[PDB]
């Protein structure tokens, strides 16, 4: 096996990573502008009583009688799974540390 | 009444009119034009002054404005002054340089630059093999006569770069024309995704004309590489009894010439191809009775009586002139006996050029 | 089966909201049964370029076949001669001899 | 046998797989090219584009490999000189 | 091979569509030939029960290719060949509809 | 001698352009990457300070 | 170390350098090896016809 | 010249707009330049003048 047919699959497995980082760290803005929109800043709230969304909090939403305290990580509510099929781990060094970097730091959200 | 087309065939056979007479005067223009190079050729050869070279650059002045500029009108008689109007533009080059070739280059210049002003502005066909094949003639007979007037050549290696510009032209023919033609190019993307966007159904539409632009200009490539083929054949062996490598290379570019007439298709393009053996032995007699030979130009014509004798039995016996009667182990060995050829004639061309004399 | 339309012979056909004196009959003229000539039917359209190169260059009659070989003979034939005589002729004028 | 991985690109959803803006051409690219140019001079010259055998390339390589027996005689009797 | 498959797909699909320009071009004439048509024994020939009936010709356009054209990509965006999917995008896109 | 001092300094142009990018990535001190042996490390996390 | 190790090492820095020069990190073609390989290969050529006419005097 | 020529024409300087080996032929051209420019810097140098 040439090296440079493994380097070539590196190329394309980190290209494939790109992606799904792209992809996760839009899931990520999705969910924080959830949380912002439903939790704003204690300086934006004067605002709210005014306008047609004071009252808006109904006992059927999941954010419903959660009181914004602060920010911190949020864990990312949507999977990350690896459908690990591959046993008995000899993986390729580089392609196998650029995975567990996506899945230890994208998996929680930032403040 | 039973044959009503030959009623339809009274109304179409029209009298005299005015029709005849616009046929009658491009005619006449086009022989003013090619007696007015001719005679005034004549006087500036054999004994002229300045009047001899005034005439003819005349002559092709206002036949080059006349051709540019009835193109909107007719695009007949257009494309008509614009076939005849290289013989004069091809002499007003040639004579115009003071001296004699240092003057063939300014002639193949000028016929190269005339064909390809008149062949860019042009509809689908009349740019057929009469300017493309002019245009890779005045290209090759160019970059020839570049190193024949700046430095010093043996008269061997024109033909031997003749010959080598003929076989490049005529080999890779069909991806020169088709990059010519300017064909609506494949899009391929990246495999990121940069996806592109769908050919639009103007471009689509346009394509049998582009078809046939492509058609014409293969058949013009694959005419100007028998034309410059023939052209260094004729003086690697016609000078001055030369050597045997010139014999091989003569007739084995004959023989690639004919054998390459298996693999196309059009019709034209193979009886161009087929009719480089007979422009050789016609090149090859005149230019051994302008070479005051006489005893060799008999066998030349001995040789043609050869050719068309092949072309008579090939004719009137329809099985030999058919390739499903001979044998996969014959149509496999003459396969690599027409690849054998264009492999040996480099090799012949270093041997003959004196490419193993200097080292 | 297609509309006719009275037709000058060598001429399109005549245009049905027209009459006999606005296009011009005189009497005694000949006048054909021609079909409308209404128009082209849809011209095709292929992108692949290899099939709308040998799709769109069938209109060349370019078979080879054992027709064009005989025009080929004839016209080498009539070459030899032309120029067997030229070089013979010339090979007379321009010495003297006797072959 | 050892699991490979195929070459994978999937949509993006995201701000900045639109932001490439550079042409670079690979090998399969200039690979394709060669193909799709050697299938028209293949289709304009033997009329048919069935791509079994394409005698053009044939030509081309033979006066390659012609070219190519002249520089191997000149790298071979420059040696001997 | 594979751009030998797709000419003999893309010949079937214009087989198709010319069946499909033939059927309309039989139950829907150019306003030019209808007038030979009331002597003849195709006047009132449109029954309830074909497939054309109440149906009025307003011109010509593209009608989009009642034949399916679907392929069976079954891949996990799988990253497809560079020329072979080239050309199937521009066959899926250029005959899928009929012209006029 | 001259043609000595100006072929080392078109060729110390060329080394330097070519090799621009390697060059500039250990300028800056990048976080270097921490690949490990394919018989037993584990590989380690950066710290949130230096990303 | 291992040798894929190694590999490993040259290709994630070879994947920097793409990264901060050519702005893509695809990695499909890489012009900045093709340019180090296209300099090393001349002083290729230079120690090739050096040894040459080393050897060359030893005739 | 080629610099104007390149300004008020904007499909020159644009290679969205070549031919695939055209500009591969240009990557064959630019690294042959760079490739050949040292063993010139040899033979303008004499370092096979030495032996």
């Amino acid at each position: 096996m040439r090296t440079e047919e493994v380097d070539a699959e590196r190329a394309d497995y980190l290209r494939y990573l790109s992606v799904v980082r792209d992809n996760v760290r839009a899931h990520a803005a999705e969910q924080r502008a959830a949380l912002e929109w439903s939790h704003p800043e204690p300086e934006v709230l004067a605002t709210i009583p005014g306008t047609r969304r004071q009252w808006e909090r109904d006992p059927r939403d999941r954010d419903f009688l959660v009181l914004r305290a602060g920010r911190h990580d949020v864990p990312l509510d949507a999977a990350l799974k690896v459908k690990d099929t591959a046993d008995e781990i000899d993986l390729e060094p580089v392609a196998h540390s650029a995975l567990r970097g996506l899945l230890d730091v994208q998996r929680t959200v930032r403040d | 009444i039973a044959d009503a087309a030959v009623i339809f065939s009274e109304a179409r056979r029209r009298q005299w009119g005015p029709t005849h007479i616009a046929r009658g005067a491009a005619l006449a223009l086009i022989g003013l034009i090619l007696v007015g190079t001719g005679l005034s050729v004549a006087h500036r050869v054999i004994t002229g002054d300045l009047l001899g070279q005034f005439i003819v650059s005349g002559i092709a002045l206002a036949t080059v404005i006349a051709a540019l500029a009835v193109r909107n009108r007719s695009a007949v008689l257009a494309t008509s002054l614009a076939v005849t109007a290289l013989v004069p533009v091809a002499a007003a080059f040639a004579l115009g340089v003071p001296g004699d070739a240092p003057n063939v280059l300014l002639a193949a210049a000028g016929v190269a630059a005339w064909s390809l002003i008149s062949m860019a502005g042009s509809p689908d066909d009349r740019g057929i093999a009469v300017f493309t094949a002019t245009a890779v003639t005045g290209v090759g007979v160019l970059l020839v006569a570049g190193a024949a007037s700046l430095w010093v050549i043996s008269s061997d290696v024109i033909g031997c770069a003749l010959v080598l510009l003929g076989l490049i032209v005529t080999v890779q023919a069909a991806q020169l024309s088709a990059m010519w033609a300017r064909f609506p190019l494949p899009v391929i993307p990246a495999p990121g995704d940069p996806t592109p966007a769908a050919r639009p159904l103007s471009v689509l539409a346009d394509l049998p004309r582009r078809v046939r632009v492509s058609q014409a200009h293969q058949t013009g490539v694959i005419a100007a590489g028998v034309l410059l083929g023939v052209a260094g054949s004729v003086a690697l062996v016609s000078s001055a009894n030369a050597s045997p490598w010139a014999w091989y290379i003569v007739v084995a570019a004959a023989a690639g010439a004919a054998l390459r007439a298996r693999v196309w298709d059009s019709a034209a393009c193979k009886a161009w191809l087929l009719g480089h053996s007979y422009l050789l032995a016609v090149a090859l007699l005149v230019a051994f009775v302008i070479g005051d030979r006489y005893q060799a130009a008999l066998w030349a014509l001995a040789a043609l009586a050869v050719l068309v004798l092949v072309w008579i039995v090939a004719a009137l016996n329809p099985k030999i002139a058919s390739p499903d009667t001979y044998s996969l182990p014959m149509r496999r060995m003459v396969g690599f006996l027409a690849t054998g050829l264009d492999a040996s004639l480099i090799p012949v061309m270093a041997l003959l050029v004196g490419l193993f004399s200097l080292v | 089966p297609v509309r006719l339309s009275l037709a000058p012979i060598g001429g399109a056909p005549f245009s049905l909201d027209a009459t006999l004196d606005t296009v011009g009959v005189v009497d005694g003229d000949l006048l054909a049964l021609q079909a409308v000539p209404s128009g082209p039917p849809a011209p095709r359209i292929v992108e692949d370029i290899a099939d709308a190169a040998v799709i769109f260059s069938e209109a060349r009659r370019r078979q080879w076949g054992p027709t064009h070989i005989a025009r080929g003979a004839a016209l080498a034939l009539i070459g030899l001669i032309l120029v067997g005589t030229g070089l013979s002729v010339a090979h007379r004028v321009i010495t003297g001899d006797l072959l | 046998d050892r699991r490979s991985f195929s070459s994978r690109t999937p949509v993006n959803e995201n701000p900045d797989g639109v932001q490439y803006r550079r042409g670079f051409v690979t090998r399969h690219q200039v690979s394709g090219w060669r193909f799709v140019m050697r299938r028209i001079a293949s289709g304009v010259a033997l009329h048919d584009t069935r791509m079994l055998v394409d005698p053009l390339r044939t030509q081309s390589r033979a006066v390659l490999t012609g070219a190519l027996i002249l520089v191997t005689g000149l790298v071979g009797c420059f040696i001997f000189s």
